[PDB]
């Protein structure tokens, strides 16, 4: 339980959704990244990506 | 009224003057309603004196105070004036009464509300005037209650002289001399009966 | 707000009888750093010392006073 | 604050909504409520001009007459970016721009 | 809704929400936006259950962006509901297809500066119907928390004379007639224990006249912060003289709230004490002129009565129990302090609902880049208008849609205006009260208007007064469907235009009203659909 | 169609506690009563309501020189059995022209609590146009009749429209031909 | 409990001492119910002191002789002794409560009887016991009536031979000579807290 409480509610890449259109908050769900853990950064990466 | 229903199951009894009504110290079991006549309410130190703490007439409840709680003894002597037909109803009866009808606790609690009033002002004569004072408010509210006479500028009263002793609790020869102080300063007439102008 | 007060009080303060003013000024330790006591008012102007009570009751009504008591009264508010 | 428009000014004028113009002129319209003494003490300016006293419009704009006044956008290139207008008190929330600068 | 569609907005209106099921069959017992309530019919109903079959509802809230959530019907009851359906609108949702703006007028020119670059120009008419004017919900909280000098409580007592002024005032007082209340003015009054301080002569001598006991406990009020126009519209809690007066009030409030949740809740329920004398016999008046306690007295017979005697006596022990039971909790929940917990003393919360007319400063926009910040509100009869005399809703600069090459945008604005062209032949035909044969004439003659169109439909299939609801919710607008690539043609706008007896261009002579006369060349005219944005000056100053 | 004054049971700005309608929306239910003044130029409403239903003008304190034509003009909806509504509404007599933003750009005066102010889209004007002919006397057939379409709701008579036109006119000009 | 249910009808306001909530001659439309504290009862005379007809504390109603008739006015003084809180409601939201629930009435008529026995034993007082005898009766009575510490070898009380004195009728350096007598009599023991042994 204290684990699969931990993680469900402590993470980077989650956080609060965009409310204020049903557009907006699918296509937050229909969205990628290049970013994260094992990702790219903005610094990092270049034209090519 | 329910007067008439009441008395179908006979408890109103009619007692001769004097007799006595309350002897206190018997165990509260009965109230009463007097429906006809008058009543004394006195009481008694051990070596014999006596003082009287109300008369109660026609219309009026004997015993009341021992309703409210179990097992109590009666506060006064209560001593019929004169013949005297009353009710009576025993309290876990009479209790029910009130469950099933308290309309008569507003007309009830305005009289104690008025005997209250009445309690604390004499308290106030006793500390606070002397003898003169209180029978000048004897004979003033003598010449109010509704037996008085009118003669013809003033009011009247002829009770000789022993009730009015009964009432505002006082000797008779103190009551007749200054009668007679303020029959000098104008303010009544008496020769027994005295006129409160 | 504190210079304004306290300028006030000087102004206030300023038009008194010599004893009532200095009496009170050092008494409460106004413009120096002591505590003054009546007991002091008593051991440096005279022994007396209730009618230094009386003195200050007598200064508290002359500048309580309100036409006076206004520039305090912006103060009440404290 | 976001600018717009305007097209009836002048070369040297601008825009001021006067909330801004008193934001930043407290000291001297304190200062002048004083001098006239409506305001007796601060506890009285300050309560006073929380409540916008007809008069501190027009000691507003006493004191801003004359009252030049600097305007900068991002980013200051060369000098010309940033300049000094002369205010024009406006209710109007969108700061006027001559549209020529 | 939009006029020009793409056809994907029903897909995803739906997607982004859910749907509903049905109960046994019945006569509608309640009827509302979001609840319904069902009888279950008398043979349906098993005698053990009542079966009324209810349903539930919706209601308001805040978004993550501090927007407004709701959900209201496209529907009516008594009306057959396929699988399926849209039984209830969301925030940019109606009858199932996506809403994010609002279909008006539109003008494309110069106008003295005011449409200088990117600017818009606006008739006063709009916000009259307050149709961009809208809400913002935000929120406001206090915590009560644990003070040393002991716990922060709930009460409100002041000091110096007037705590002033409330001294100048006429004779009704800041809480003016009826409970009016101000601008700054108190929400939930704590007071939190204080100190002592450095015992000046001054003060001191104001707290010997004035006296607050001891302890002196501060204030720290939940009040309105200053110039706000918005709603406090609830508040939700989480757990000296107007002290009691506010508590025992609050507690006059709770009673009355509580005591109205019991005598509703209940009031219910004596239906069925009654009735359950009236089975087996009938006092068919012998039960009712008597006073009504008085009816098990009445007819009672052998084995299965005096059980529903007892049952009916333990509704009466149950029921006036968890009324003793409520009422302690709630009058000592009432009567308490605050002290509650570790760090929670409490916790009292508040939210808001800001809505107010639309003013310069805004940022709107279209759906092809074309943005756009406002700079005026124009007066109606200061509108560009036409020898019909019906002026403009905006005025757009058209400086850079060659530079900004949205052309989509134009397009979209001509399939618009026709668009208004059939609305209008609908609305003569509603206040003309046309016969059903003619409803049903235009509006098949409106459906199957287009060259091919894939999409097809008939009327007949339908009833006259289904007809008649057809016609009755579409009124707002019926939409079209533009798909992307598969978009139109400027052959088929401008037969649609002409169907509409407009120009085929849409190109109309517009007057000024500064002197009523016309200007030079004909303008653009047709309707665009546009977009309002959270990137207001409300947002923004 | 002038305001309204909301005093109800939490803090009064302005929907508390168990109303659907937020308050710009109340007030645009508000917009479309229709009322009728005869007697007088100038009137004041109150409303008092509470628990679940539909709340409407029929449960207006209607005063009694007031016609109220529709009853059943929705205005606001109660949904919690705990909820309750009072509010005071101000129908019509404004003075001068179009809306609150205009009137207040006027009004230095401010007015003490519960007044939310509203813009006014009326009542016996509602839109207008005209037309000049040219008037046939036998010879000077260049003169011009006018003909002015006018569109209202009911209550206005159009010539006393006209009448108290010209009159205002004739009253204004005075401040030209008498002064000056 | 009905307590709580009448008061939470009321609308309790706070009052320090001193404050004379009740005055003579002003009209009767609140009843009264004392949240908190305690308070003295009184009446003024032509010229001259007052009488304190009884002291009143937490738990009692004041007001309520007005409630049974319209237009009543007050009869009394009653000031505070201690800050009190006190539970008000009008009248006529009386009738409502009389007629919504009983219990709360009953209570109230049994103080009213415990009343009117004590200032009528007060009254026999006056009347048969003498001064040091009415002392008797009240230093009896307040050993029933607890506010003591209950001091563990004998009694006490934070008299300063006032309140017996006023409670009675009399003045202070007599009752000083008399408490002396019963010193010398073995009968009461004082240094500004009198030991009632
Ligand atoms: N002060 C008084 N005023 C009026 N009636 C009294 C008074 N004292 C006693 N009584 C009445 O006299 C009765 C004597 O016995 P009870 O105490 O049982 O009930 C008493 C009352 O009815
Ligand atoms: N002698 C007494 N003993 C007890 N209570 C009294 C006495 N006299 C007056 N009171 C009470 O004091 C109250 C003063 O105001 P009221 O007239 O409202 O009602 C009075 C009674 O409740």
């Amino acid at each position: 339980s204290a684990a699969v409480k931990e993680f469900f509610g402590s993470s980077q890449l989650s956080q609060f959704m965009d409310q204020n259109n049903p557009l907006s908050e699918i296509t937050h769900k229909r969205r990628i990244s290049a970013l994260g853990p094992g990702g790219l950064t903005r610094e990092r990466a270049g034209f090519e990506v | 009224p329910t007067l008439e229903w009441f008395l179908s199951h006979c408890h109103i009894h009619k007692y001769p003057s004097k007799s006595t009504l309350i002897h206190q110290g018997e165990k509260a079991e009965t109230l009463y309603y007097i429906v006809k006549g008058s009543v004394a309410v006195l009481i008694k130190d051990e070596e014999g004196k006596e003082m009287i703490l109300s008369y109660l007439n026609q219309g009026d409840f004997i015993g009341e105070l021992g309703l409210f709680e179990e097992g109590q003894e009666r506060s006064a002597w209560v001593r019929a004036k004169t013949a005297c037909e009353v009710a009576e109803i025993s309290y876990k009866k009479f209790r029910q009464l009130i469950q099933v009808n308290p309309d008569i606790l507003m007309r009830l609690s305005a009289q104690m509300a008025r005997r209250l009033q009445v309690t604390s002002e004499k308290v106030g004569n006793l500390a606070f005037l002397d003898v003169t004072g209180r029978i000048a408010q004897t004979l003033l509210n003598l010449a109010k209650q509704p037996d008085a006479m009118t003669h013809p500028d003033g009011m009247q009263i002829k009770i000789t002289r022993q009730e009015i002793g009964q009432i505002v609790g006082c000797s008779r020869e103190t009551v007749g001399r200054i009668l007679k102080m303020l029959e000098d300063q104008n303010l009544i007439s008496a020769h027994g009966k005295t006129i409160v102008v | 707000t504190t210079e304004s007060l306290r300028a006030a009080t000087h102004d206030v303060l300023a038009g008194l009888t010599a004893r009532e003013a200095k009496v009170l000024r050092m008494r409460f330790g106004i413009d120096m750093n002591t505590d003054y006591t009546l007991e002091e008012v008593g051991k440096q102007f005279d022994v007396t010392r209730e009618r230094i009570r009386q003195i200050e009751a007598k200064a508290l009504r002359k500048l309580r006073h309100p036409s006076r008591s206004e520039v305090l009264r912006s103060f009440l508010d404290d | 604050s976001v600018i717009t428009v305007g097209p009836y000014l002048r070369l040297h004028q601008c825009g001021l909504p006067k909330k801004m113009a008193l934001e930043l002129f407290k000291p001297f319209i304190y200062g002048k409520l004083e001098l006239r003494g409506l305001a007796t003490t601060i506890k009285a300016a300050k309560k006073m001009v929380e409540r916008e006293e007809a008069v501190v419009w027009d000691i507003l704009d006493e004191v801003i007459r004359e009252h030049p006044v600097l305007l900068n956008r991002a980013p200051t290139l060369h000098r010309l970016g940033i300049q000094a207008f002369e205010p024009v008190l406006i209710e109007g929330k969108a700061i006027q721009l001559h549209p020529l600068v | 809704k939009p006029l020009v569609g793409t056809g994907m907005e029903r897909a995803v209106a739906v997607d982004s929400g859910v749907t509903a099921v049905a109960k046994r069959g019945g006569v509608v017992q309640y009827v509302d936006a979001s609840r319904i309530v069902i009888k279950v019919n008398e043979d349906e109903m098993y005698p053990g259950e009542a079966g009324i079959d209810i349903y539930n509802l919706t209601k308001y809230t805040r978004s993550n962006q501090n927007t407004c959530i709701n959900q209201m019907p496209c529907v009516s009851l008594g009306e057959p509901v396929e699988r399926g359906d849209v039984l209830a609108d969301g925030p940019s949702t109606d009858l199932g297809e996506l809403a994010l703006g609002q279909n008006m007028r539109v003008a494309f020119m110069p106008w003295n500066g005011y449409n200088f670059e990117d600017s818009i120009l606006v008739s006063e008419r709009v916000v009259q119907e307050d149709r961009f004017t809208t809400i913002h919900i935000q929120e406001l909280a206090c915590v009560s928390r644990d003070t040393k000098l002991g716990p922060e409580e709930i009460t409100a007592d002041i000091p110096n004379v007037g705590e002033a002024a409330l001294s100048k005032l006429d004779e009704s007082g800041i809480v003016y007639i009826g409970a009016e209340v101000t601008g700054g003015d108190i929400l939930v009054g704590k007071v939190t224990p204080k100190g002592e301080t450095q015992l000046t002569p001054e003060e001191k001598l104001l707290r010997a006249i004035f006296g607050e006991k001891a302890s002196d406990v501060k204030d720290s009020s939940l009040r309105v912060p200053n110039g706000v126009s918005g709603t406090v519209i609830d508040v939700q809690v989480f757990t000296d003289k107007r002290a009691l007066e506010i508590e025992e009030m609050q507690l006059k409030q709770a009673k009355k709230d509580l005591s109205e949740e019991l005598q509703i809740l209940e009031a219910g329920l004596f239906s069925r004490i009654r009735a359950v004398l009236v089975a087996g016999g009938v006092e068919a008046e012998k039960l009712d002129k008597l006073p009504r306690d008085r009816w098990l007295e009445l007819g009672l017979t052998d084995e299965e009565k005096q059980n529903q005697l007892e049952q009916l006596a333990e509704q009466y022990d149950e029921l006036k129990h968890e009324f003793e039971k409520k009422l302690e909790a709630k009058r000592r929940k009432i009567t308490q302090g605050d002290d509650l917990a570790p760090g929670v003393l409490k916790i009292v919360k508040v939210y808001l609902a800001v809505k107010r007319r639309i003013q310069p400063g805004d940022k709107m926009a279209g759906r092809h880049g074309n943005k756009g910040v406002i700079s005026k509100i124009n007066p109606i009869e200061d509108m560009p208008y036409d020898e019909n005399g019906t002026p403009v809703d905006i005025v757009l600069n058209p400086l850079g849609v060659p530079s900004r090459m949205n052309i989509g945008q134009i397009l979209e604005t001509h399939l618009g205006m026709a668009a208004k062209g059939i609305g209008d032949k609908i609305n003569a035909m509603l206040k003309q009260q046309q016969e059903v044969a003619k409803l049903r004439e235009f509006i098949q003659r409106a459906y199957d208007l287009g060259a091919d169109v894939r999409q097809k439909v008939d009327l007949s299939t339908f009833s006259d007064e289904e007809v008649m609801r057809l016609a009755e919710n579409l009124r707002k607008g019926m939409p079209i469907a533009t798909p992307v690539f598969d978009g139109a043609k400027e052959a088929e706008i401008k037969e649609l235009l002409k169907l509409g007896d407009l120009p085929t261009s849409g190109q109309i002579r517009l007057y000024d009203g500064r002197t009523g006369e016309q200007f030079e060349r004909p303008v653009t005219v047709g309707y665009m659909y546009m977009l309002k944005l959270n990137h207001l000056v409300d947002d923004k100053m | 169609v002038t305001e309204v004054e909301i005093d109800g049971v939490l803090h009064e700005y302005s929907t508390k506690e168990g109303v659907q309608e937020d308050i710009l929306e109340i007030l645009l239910n508000l917009k479309g009563l229709a009322v009728r003044v005869q007697g007088k130029d100038e009137v004041i409403l109150t409303l008092n309501k509470s628990g679940i239903g539909p709340v409407t003008a029929a449960d207006i304190t209607h005063d009694g020189d007031v016609e109220i034509v529709k009853p059943q003009h929705v205005i606001c909806h109660l949904t919690d059995e705990n909820a309750s509504i009072s509010m005071r509404i101000k129908v019509q007599r404004g003075r001068g022209y179009v809306p609150a933003s205009t009137r207040i750009h006027s009004e230095e005066d401010e007015r003490p609590i519960g007044r939310l102010l509203v813009d006014a889209c009326y009542s016996p004007v509602e839109r207008i146009a005209y037309n000049v002919e040219a008037a046939r006397v036998e010879q000077r057939t260049d003169l011009d009749k006018l003909v002015i379409e006018m569109e209202t709701n009911g209550t206005i008579d159009p010539e006393e429209a006209i009448r108290r036109a010209a009159t205002i006119l004739a009253e204004q000009l005075e401040a030209f031909v008498d002064l000056r």
